[PDB]
């Protein structure tokens, strides 16, 4: 059964990392960003592998849509 | 121009790494029985001698702070550093 | 070839595109940040065991039951790069920043010498 | 103020770790626990503060276990009827402007999270100069687009949070 | 008396923002004084090496061996050729440290200047002592992370913030193969070290082992100036305060970038492979660096620029010699190169320091970078242009300075091993004497109406330039006993891998 | 006392197929946060109580701390969930009203008179 | 037992992600990513069970506070703050 | 009216300028300034190093 | 600079992620955690108290000066526990092969040798830094020049 969940994971991640390079709003990208680590944070959960996710989730979650959200506060958002 | 070339570039270094990740010619995933200890035995070997040796039940905080401190010390020197200069340069004009 | 090492090779090839072919700073910083969790999803997946009959826990000690322990050493590596990333992820993101305020826009192919 | 900070946090130390010594707490675990939930409770005690020292009142508390049934019972027939509203369903919304007779900050949270998981509502700015409320009705039967009291609103929501506080 | 090397710039560098709270000018004597100390544990630690042994350390263990057979902690090695890049990166460092205290003061916030400087010879230190593939990444990388950060640090100003993005996002992805290199060569082989990694190499070639060297050459060919990756140097070099471009046009280019794929190939690399090969590889790009940075060294019109052109052209040199050293194994021709090679390196860091500590004072006093407007520099600003002269003459090698037999060596092998190569040699040694003589004779010429009202500098910013010329006139007197007893035990012990990994058990 | 197991698990992912469903259903952006966050956030009780059930009863047989760390860890995920969750829900819906936003077929709103 | 409701909800997951790649505004693509992160903590806490091991739970109650801020963050920026 | 820096004013066969200042002007506007020149040169190294240590 | 209620639900959340994020550092021996796994929840924390309240009642709060120092006085102790053994090697780990204190049976709290010390040290340095390096871009000085 683990295998298919596992599939179902990594079919996610690579259509989050297509429509995160080819949009032109900067928030969609920075949506795609959040979605992305989270796909990914489950994915070192799947492998057996704690210490990796709370690092992981812990990052790209509260950190760096935080700070890239100032970032295209200051400059332009097209 | 010369972006095409690169992309050129980058399409043969993606079908070299694609052949060197096979298990016909290269690397072999999901490794098990016999394998083990072959190409993981020093793993084998932290895993075994873990407790005894240092004392603290987790692993993968023990070999990060007890046989490998040494990177653990440079990883702290370079997060300083870059707060150091994502201050530094950000200050008023 | 499995599937995790074609996922993360995907990954990969779609940042260094993203790097060439993108003139908005932001995605720029965006596609390094891509590569670099490409290489870590490939650095862990290779640590992974069966052994044929039991199920594969991971190496934590407290209440250990029936199970194969997979390669407790790659992790200490992925820790250690996470670090590095949100540190070069930090710096770019202030140096874009501060490069706002002295030409209008925010282009890449605008900056001659 | 240090003290509410103080057992608010040395009761989620103390009730996180519950499984040294056999079962109980530990005999060794306490007084990392006093000076860990001592040093979170100087760091933050001008924020959790202002007349927050209420809660430690223990008449309160078996209060709140008398608030716990309803808001679960109400729930029920929450998502039950968004259900009723998926197969075949009809839709009249709105935005309702809601005029709640209530002070005393802190008992404005507990109304309002009680709009957003109850029958069916949704909560949008809460403003207390005003004195009122704007929720987003999803049926609005009938005729009553400007309402007297907040009883086809909520249920008797505005009773329990005009208490505990 | 081999731990302190570590524990002295760490201990300066935690500490720097505890002591800028006495808010006067201690923020800089304790700098000083904890970057001095170093000088004098670099030359113990020379002494020691040059005594007897090829020292290992170990972090933990008195032995780098459990219950087992094969390495588990991290090892140090620090074999006679590492302890030569100790001795020269502690002491360029201490004259660039106590340089800028009267330069680089008009400016604001200068309580995180001296802790990055501090930090730069610091994960430059690391990279020679060590003996382990992944300690390198991370002190290949504290580097590289405080060069972005020293380069776009006058961030008001109209390029500070352009040189400092154009090295920023092509380091972090030159800098990110090598982690790819070092994943893909943990999984098929298993161990994590460089002397016991060159066993396991021997017995099972495969496609991985030959993939995981490509790019990782193709890696460490950006932090030098190879000949088609060379364009951030040129432009970091005129945005920079000149305390900066003298310890990165000297070191930080032949450390994490020559010193590396020497020991990388002479040492993990070399049973199993040709030589043969690589050797053809590196010198295409050694004789393209050559006609490239030397070529367009001559068009110029700043002056900066022309000595960030001038630094391209002159690893030519240090490739070719490192290049030739390989396709020849153990001979005569092959082997007085890869001497030829490790003195020019020495020789370079000394000269190229001297001659941006000059730009540095020049480009102070009276501010244009323009090398056409000013003339007659030298009727009112004698000194200065004096050790200019020097700092020339020593490049392209006269006689009585060093740069003649340590450039000598790299001409006779170069003719005794094919007779094209040292065509291209002298065709590239023609054009940087032609440069040098053209930005002479702008010089000395009449006072224009833009220098008249000038003076020299202070003392702290004059003591450097005595040290500098004194040591490299009295180096030039003993040309041929230094290359003998020093640099040629040196470089036989390059390709004397069976006594390393023998050492190491 | 197999069967609550059961019974949780079926309630529990037949409300949250339920939530998910929500979104090809109803046409504006209101009602959609009508639906996804009222029923995902009860589901995921009836998913955390489901676990307190397996763990006591494994405490039962054999006595061991693992089992009974397991339950509070779990009820305290069900706290910060329960408390988190509808004030996010607040949050985006008065970020979507402002910057346009008519809701759709609305047949009063009494916002926009400010 | 403990595996089949899993990827019951990885159907809904499928579901959700769906709505995240259309969506012809902006605050319509938000909601899909505030049902997606309580579908996976409805996920990390059966899954915890199924493997019987117990110190996976703590991963569960980090994630459940922080996309709270990853939440609040943008809603603050398209709200007019900052 | 002072002078610049001019140390040429010799002609050896008068057939030798014009090739160097052909190869000169090529070489002075190869170096434009974009960042995808320096990604493309550092992939194409990548790919030459490996293409011929495949081989030989 | 928000509304009401997520101004009281900040009051109520910042202990509640501050406790967690100490009881994630403090059990680095046995629990998966440790050294920057806590160093960031605390760094989110922060984040919440300056996303919640604003930049008025923020900036009369933080001081540049200890916010500084800190970051290199929990530097320090990681250098302090590692020159105790140096008699004998780098690191060494003197606090269990016989040490005083740290030395008890190796299931429970202080148990290990000098990594408690480690992980406290760790912890406090990457939340300064990441507070620090947030705060100072939050301010920064205008959309405009």
């Amino acid at each position: 059964l683990d295998m298919i969940i596992q599939f179902i994971v990594l079919g996610g991640i690579i259509l989050s990392s297509v429509l995160m390079i080819v949009t032109r709003d900067l928030l969609v990208a920075v949506l795609a960003s959040a979605a992305m680590s989270l796909l990914l944070s489950l994915e070192f959960y799947m492998l057996h592998a704690p210490d990796v996710a709370i690092a992981e989730a812990a990052v790209g979650a509260g950190v760096v849509t935080a700070l890239v959200m100032y970032a295209i506060s200051k400059t332009e958002r097209w | 121009m010369k972006r095409a070339l690169g992309f050129l570039s980058l399409l043969v270094i993606f079908a070299s790494l694609l052949v060197a990740l096979s298990p016909e010619y290269g690397i072999k995933f999901g490794v098990g029985g016999e394998d083990w200890l072959k190409y993981r035995y020093t793993d084998n070997y932290y895993i075994e001698h873990g407790i005894e040796e240092v004392g603290g039940t987790n692993i993968v905080t023990d070999i990060v702070f007890d046989y490998r401190g040494y990177d653990t010390l440079g990883e702290a020197t370079v997060l300083f550093t870059a707060i150091a200069g994502a201050v530094a340069l950000l200050r008023p004009w | 070839i499995a599937f995790q090492y074609l996922t993360a090779t995907i990954m990969i090839l779609l940042g260094i595109y993203a790097l060439l072919y993108k003139r908005n700073l932001i995605k720029l910083v965006l596609a390094l940040n891509l590569i670099d969790s490409g290489i870590h999803l490939l650095l862990i997946s290779e640590g992974y065991r069966m052994e044929n009959g039991i199920p594969p826990t991971a190496p934590i000690y407290t209440g250990y039951e029936g199970g194969a322990m997979v390669a407790p050493i790659p992790q200490a590596l992925v820790l250690t790069s996470i670090v590095i990333g949100v540190c070069v992820l930090s710096l770019a993101i202030a140096l874009t920043v501060n490069a706002y305020r002295h030409y209008g826009t925010l282009d890449v192919t605008k900056l001659r010498r | 103020s240090f003290i509410t900070a103080f057992i608010w946090a040395y009761f989620l130390w103390l009730v996180l770790t519950a499984g040294s010594k056999g079962m109980l707490w530990s005999t060794q675990e306490l007084i990392a626990g006093l000076i860990f939930a001592s040093i979170v409770g100087y760091s933050t005690r001008n924020i959790i503060g202002e007349k927050a020292s209420r809660f430690l009142n223990p008449v309160k508390w078996i209060l709140f276990v008398a608030y716990a049934p309803v808001l679960f019972w109400g729930m029920v027939k929450a998502n039950l009827d968004v259900a009723y509203r998926v197969i075949t369903g009809k839709i009249r919304p709105g935005i309702v402007r809601v005029p709640v007779e209530l002070e005393n900050d802190a008992q404005y949270t507990i109304l309002s999270n009680s709009i957003t998981l109850t029958p069916g509502t949704l909560t949008v700015e809460a403003c207390p100069e005003e004195k009122a409320l704007y929720v987003h009705w999803i049926n609005i039967p009938e005729g009553l687009e400007w309402p007297e009291n907040s009883e086809p609103v909520s249920g008797p929501f505005e009773k329990w949070a005009r208490r505990l506080g | 008396w081999l731990p302190f090397i570590i524990i002295i710039p760490l201990l300066g560098a935690f500490s720097m923002p505890i002591v800028s709270l006495l808010k006067g000018k201690a923020k800089e004597i304790w700098a000083s004084m904890i970057s001095f100390a170093t000088l004098i544990v670099g030359i113990q630690v020379f002494r020691e090496v040059w005594s007897k042994g090829t020292i290992v350390y170990t972090l933990g263990a008195p032995n780098p061996f459990g219950k087992a057979t094969f390495p588990i902690r991290i090892v140090w090695e620090v074999d006679k050729f590492g302890a030569l890049m100790v001795l020269i990166v502690t002491f360029v460092s201490f004259l660039a440290v106590i340089y800028s205290i009267e330069y680089m003061k008009h400016d604001t916030g200068l309580e995180k200047f001296y802790t990055l400087i501090l930090i730069l010879e610091l994960g430059m230190l690391g990279i020679a002592i060590t003996g382990d593939i992944f300690n390198f990444y991370v002190f290949l990388e504290i580097m590289s992370i405080a060069s972005y950060a020293l380069v776009a640090f006058r961030n008001d100003t109209w390029e500070g913030i352009e040189a400092g993005i154009k090295y920023m996002f092509a380091g972090s992805l030159a800098s990110s193969f090598v982690l790819l290199g070092i994943a893909l060569l943990y999984g098929q082989y298993g161990t994590l070290t460089m002397g016991y990694l060159a066993v396991k190499i021997a017995e099972n070639p495969t496609i991985v082992a030959k993939v995981a060297l490509a790019l990782f050459i193709g890696g460490l060919l950006f932090k030098s100036g190879a000949a088609p990756v060379h364009m951030w140097l040129a432009d970091a070099h005129p945005a920079a305060p000149s305390s900066i471009s003298a310890m990165l046009s000297g070191l930080v280019i032949k450390i994490g970038g020559i010193y590396a794929i020497a020991r990388i190939v002479f040492s993990i690399f070399s049973p199993t492979i040709n030589l043969g090969t690589i050797g053809w590889i590196i010198i295409i790009f050694a004789c393209i660096t050559l006609i490239v940075g030397n070529a367009m060294a001559v068009v110029q019109e700043d002056l900066k620029r022309l000595l960030a052109y001038s630094s391209v052209g002159q690893i030519g040199y240090i490739l070719l010699g490192l290049g030739i050293g390989m396709v020849a194994y153990g001979t005569r021709v092959g082997e007085i190169a890869l001497a030829g090679a490790i003195y020019h390196t020495v020789n370079h860091a000394l000269m190229k320091a001297l001659l941006f500590l000059v730009a540095g004072a020049v480009i102070h006093e009276i501010g244009t970078r323009n090398m056409n407007e000013l003339s007659g520099l030298a009727k009112t600003m004698p000194k200065t242009t004096f050790a200019f002269l020097i700092g020339a003459a020593a490049i392209v090698g006269l006689p009585p300075l060093n740069g003649f037999a340590s450039k000598w060596l790299i001409y006779e092998s170069s003719a005794l091993f094919n007779p094209i190569l040292g065509a291209i040699a002298v065709i590239g040694t023609v054009f940087c004497t032609a440069a040098y003589v053209r930005a002479l004779f702008t010089f000395f010429g009449r006072p224009s109406e833009k220098v008249t009202n000038a003076r020299d500098p202070g003392i702290a910013m004059m003591l450097p330039m005595i040290i500098l010329v004194v040591t490299i006139i009295v180096m030039g007197f003993f040309p041929w006993q230094i290359s003998d007893r020093i640099m040629v035990p040196t470089a036989r012990a390059l390709w004397d891998v069976i006594d390393y990994i023998s050492s190491l058990m | 006392a197999y069967y609550l197991i059961i019974a949780f698990l079926g309630i529990s992912v037949t409300f949250n197929m339920l939530g998910s469903i929500a979104l090809h259903r109803f046409p504006d952006v209101y009602t959609r946060l009508h639906g996804a966050t009222k029923c995902t956030t009860f589901g995921t009780i009836f998913a955390a109580l489901a676990v307190i059930t397996h763990a006591i009863v494994k405490l039962q047989a054999t006595g061991n701390p693992k089992y009974l760390q397991m339950a509070i860890h779990s009820f305290v995920a069900m706290l910060a969930l329960l408390l988190t969750n509808p004030v996010g829900a607040h949050a985006i819906a008065k970020a979507a009203h402002k910057t346009g936003y008519l809701p759709k077929r609305a047949v009063v709103d009494a916002y926009l008179e400010k | 037992i403990f595996f089949y409701a899993t990827l019951l909800i990885g159907i809904a997951g499928i579901i959700t992600f769906i709505r995240l790649a259309l969506g012809p505004t902006v605050p319509d693509r938000v909601v899909a990513v505030d049902t997606l992160n309580t579908l996976i903590v409805a996920i990390m806490l059966l899954l915890g069970a199924a493997y019987e091991r117990a110190i996976y739970i703590d991963i569960a109650i980090v994630y459940a506070l922080l996309s709270y801020v990853g939440t609040l963050v943008i809603a603050k920026y398209l709200q007019g703050g900052l | 009216e002072h002078l610049e820096g001019y140390y040429t004013g010799r002609n050896t066969m008068w057939g030798l300028v014009n090739g160097v200042k052909k190869f000169f002007a090529t070489l002075k506007n190869d170096h434009t300034g974009l960042l995808p020149d320096y990604v493309s040169y550092l992939l194409m190294t990548t790919a030459f190093i490996l293409v011929i240590l495949l081989l030989r | 600079d928000m509304g009401v209620i997520v101004r009281t639900n900040a009051r109520a959340l910042i202990p509640f992620i501050g406790i967690f994020g100490a009881y994630i550092v403090t059990h680095g021996h046995l629990t998966p955690g440790g050294g920057f796994q806590g160093g960031a929840t605390i760094a989110g924390a922060g984040v919440l108290f300056l996303i919640a309240f604003g930049v008025k009642a923020a900036k009369e709060k933080i001081n540049k000066n200890l916010y500084s120092a800190l970051e290199g006085l929990g530097g320090l102790v990681f250098l302090g526990a590692a020159m105790l053994g140096l008699s004998v090697a780098f690191f060494y780990n003197i606090l269990w092969h016989e040490g005083p204190i740290f030395n008890s049976s190796p299931g429970t709290l202080l148990s290990a040798g000098f990594l408690p010390i480690m992980n406290l040290g760790v912890g406090l340095k990457v939340f300064t830094g990441l507070v620090s390096a947030l705060f100072a871009l939050s301010v920064f000085r205008r959309w405009k020049s």
